[PDB]
């Protein structure tokens, strides 16, 4: 338990259509169990600005999802094993993007949760890439 | 003094606004404000006896108790004059408190101006235990936060 | 109550802790604490009206005045209850205090438990500045720290 | 002024018995003139570890020095153009190392004034060397 750290995992090649689950683990930090995070999913994009997917509350249960994955896209965490998990459905091409687990202040107030500037923590990243029908 | 205010802050996340009303000497407190950074459920929440922040909220003392009376709900007869019961956090860690309670006051003998607002990292049982220590504190665990309550304007 | 106690923290590295006594109601208030990370030379140091912190030392309200009076300094008869003059910070940046007050007081209507105790930018000039800002601030300056006034163990 | 950012100058080769003055420029930071805060010098020779030499108050006048180099180096400051000076006279052989400024709040109580783990910034660093009379 030094400073919290995030490993991404799960990340791979699919077709548009496909499923994906990534799953996000964190470890290190302080371990009291009253410390609480809005974790939760980044994307970048070629040449686009890093930009939030979906958050959740560690302390409980709300959950918070960017526009342009609403309804496709759930995040989930296994709070004993401090893993967030991303399960990605209907996956489009311009899904296609580097993403990243990152953990802010439980604190965090509406509108912030899920804005890049207000993360603490981020993750390496692990890549997806989702294959056009059109790629023959 | 009739208007007074509180800022919770602590060792984790957990941070928040109280204020109180009491509109007429002797009246009942309201109580209102939002507590954020919790985890969901509920939490004890207490006036403690002293208003030192010096070592955080461990200076703050035990419930402030001017009855030297057993731990209680706020409803119940048998009670600590700081027992305000628990709040209740939602499923993002916020915690939206509206209450009233006639024992504490802002003037006079249980005046709660000076002394410190405390939640607690577990529900309060409100005395009802069966142990020594839920006659002490309702077994409601560490202070996650707390502050000085001061006159508000 | 008969003992009280501070803690003062703002924007910039200045902190500290200050103590109250009054041993019999209505005698005279020893200040007594250290206060750290100050320019060295003369600030201003008041009691403002109210302890709400919410927004930082800005809330807290003007010098606690409740005779209606102009600014001065702690030994001028034309004074804030508020007014305790200057804290003077040595060569390392550290205010050691300890002063006697007779105007302030722990209990009855000039009562300071449950206020804001605040260190300032500048000297104050205890109100002989000759200008309109002198017979209300001294001309002190910003608000570098403060604390509510807590009852104290 | 985005963050506090240190830059020292001076360093260089003197035999030894000469003398050196290094500076150390603060920029950028919180620039409201009541921020104070400990300036001020550290060392690093070879394999060993970094250890602290003079310190000053930005808001004040006092100075502090460690006992290898009391009354040897000398520590000043010119507050208005955020310069603090270490004056090195009677240098010897064993103070050769790569010197660095550091800047820490101003509220440091006595006794991690001086410390490097409390240090909030430092800066790349100026090297100095010092001949003994042996090297012909
Ligand atoms: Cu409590
Ligand atoms: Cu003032
Ligand atoms: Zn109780
Ligand atoms: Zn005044």
């Amino acid at each position: 338990m030094a400073q919290v750290q995030l490993q991404e995992s799960g990340g791979g090649s699919v077709q548009a259509g496909g499923s994906l689950r990534l799953a996000c683990v964190a470890s290190g930090g302080d371990t009291r169990p009253y410390i609480t995070y809005w974790m939760g999913w980044y994307r970048q994009a070629p040449g686009k600005e890093r930009e939030g997917v979906a958050t959740i509350y560690t302390g409980g249960s709300g959950t918070y999802y960017s526009d342009s994955v609403e309804g496709r896209f759930t995040i989930s965490q296994d709070k004993a094993q401090r893993t967030v998990y991303l399960q990605m459905n209907d996956l489009k091409p311009e899904d296609t993007a580097m993403y990243y687990c990152a953990a802010g202040n439980g604190a965090l107030p509406p509108g912030r949760r899920l804005s890049p500037q207000n993360m603490d923590t981020w993750g390496p990243g692990t890549q997806v890439t989702v294959s056009s029908h059109h790629h023959h | 003094a009739t208007k007074a205010v509180c800022v919770l802050k602590g060792d984790g996340p957990v941070q928040g606004i109280i204020n109180f009303e009491q509109k007429e000497s002797n009246g009942p407190v309201k109580v209102w404000g939002s507590i954020k950074g919790l985890t969901e459920g509920l939490h004890g929440f207490h006036v403690h006896e002293f208003g030192d922040n010096t070592a955080g909220c461990t200076s703050a003392g035990p419930h402030f108790n001017p009855l030297s009376r057993k731990h209680g709900g706020p409803k119940d007869e048998e009670r600590h004059v700081g027992d305000l019961g628990n709040v209740t956090a939602d499923k993002d860690g916020v915690a939206d408190v509206s209450i009233e309670d006639s024992v504490i006051s802002l003037s006079g003998d249980h005046c709660i101006i000076g002394r410190t607002l405390v939640v607690h990292e577990k529900a309060d049982d409100l005395g009802k235990g069966g142990n020594e220590e839920s006659t002490k504190t309702g077994n409601a665990g560490s202070r996650l936060a707390c502050g000085v309550i001061g006159i508000a304007q």
